[PDB]
């Protein structure tokens, strides 16, 4: 939390011209880059740190006799899709994404099936990138 | 800049009419030239 | 352990299907349970257990395309709409292409291997 914070005040200590993201991508080709990334740096391997000990922690309790979180019949699936870590979201996202690219390859390069080439709509298409294009990983 | 370093200098500039002709080379000059410098473009074909 | 010695156990009942003819083959009816239980991945918990899931369903999913696409198009729509639900990350992205999120605390798993990326090649 501290590191974390101290790297928030970091970032918070860069002052922001009007937005030209070229100059932003100018500033690649300075102490402040090393900086960030030495801050960063410890944020992430802390977080790294805490997360190997929470799943310890919670596989501790599980061999202590305890059960971990358990899917009520009655659960939303859009809920627990909403209240499911973005982390799950974007890995499960990935490994999806490679499943559909099984069924495309497992189609031998024949036609598609209609279904989802209908689906595959313009809204559909296009909100599905700009939801995912700014925010996603580049993968 | 030399030789405008008294004040008779600017007053006689000022009477046979150069900052007119200095303006209409000012609008000459301006109209002129294309910007050179290293603009946006050069910074996004730099790393491509 | 036990996800991965469920899915040894029912791939070996695939490998004897020598099936009686009044007996159905366990190609399809492991396929309608996987999609009945299609609806309940995001509520899982183990990167692994559901990485041997996909691999299950990866093999198994020959039998019938259909229901899966339009399950998995489904999924896909409510995740997409979900996943873009603040401007700090997108500016450590932008301004030095650090993309994971460091003040959200939860991680899931770790991939690592020893063999940004130029697409020149990919081109």
């Amino acid at each position: 939390n501290l590191a974390c914070h101290r790297l928030e005040t970091l970032l918070q200590s860069i002052d922001l011209p009007p937005l030209n993201s070229a100059n932003n991508a100018q500033y690649f080709l300075v102490e402040e880059d090393s900086r960030v990334f030495s801050a960063y740096q410890d944020c992430i391997q802390l977080q790294l740190q805490l997360n190997l000990a929470h799943n310890a922690v919670q596989r501790l309790k599980v061999a202590l006799g305890a059960s971990r979180k358990m899917l009520s019949e009655t659960s939303n699936p859009e809920d627990l899709i909403q209240t499911s870590s973005t982390e799950q979201l974007r890995t499960i996202i990935r490994y999806l994404l490679d499943t559909l690219l099984s069924l495309l390859h497992a189609s031998n390069g024949h036609s598609v099936p209609a279904v989802l080439q209908s689906t595959f709509h313009a809204q559909a298409c296009e909100e599905l990138f700009k939801h995912l294009c700014i925010s996603g990983t580049p993968k | 800049l030399r030789v405008l370093d008294t004040s008779d200098a600017l007053k006689a500039f000022h009477d046979m009419g150069g900052v007119q002709l200095i303006c209409n080379n000012m609008v000459t000059s301006t109209r002129a030239i294309v910007n050179t410098a290293r603009s946006m473009v050069s910074t996004i074909m730099k790393f491509l | 352990s036990i996800a991965h010695k469920c899915a040894r156990f029912l791939a070996l009942c695939i490998s004897n299907g020598k099936c009686d003819p009044c007996q159905p083959a366990f190609g399809p009816v492991l396929l309608k349970a996987l999609l009945d239980n299609m609806s309940f991945l995001p509520a899982a918990t183990t990167g692994g257990s559901v990485y041997w899931y996909f691999v299950l369903l990866n093999y198994v999913k020959d039998e019938d395309l259909a229901g899966c696409s339009t399950a998995c198009a489904s999924l896909l729509t409510a995740v997409s709409r979900q996943l873009q639900d603040t401007p700090m990350e997108a500016l450590l992205q932008t301004r030095y292409g650090l993309y994971s999120s460091p003040f959200d605390p939860v991680l899931f798993d770790l991939e690592m291997s020893g063999s940004e990326i130029d697409l020149s090649d990919v081109l």
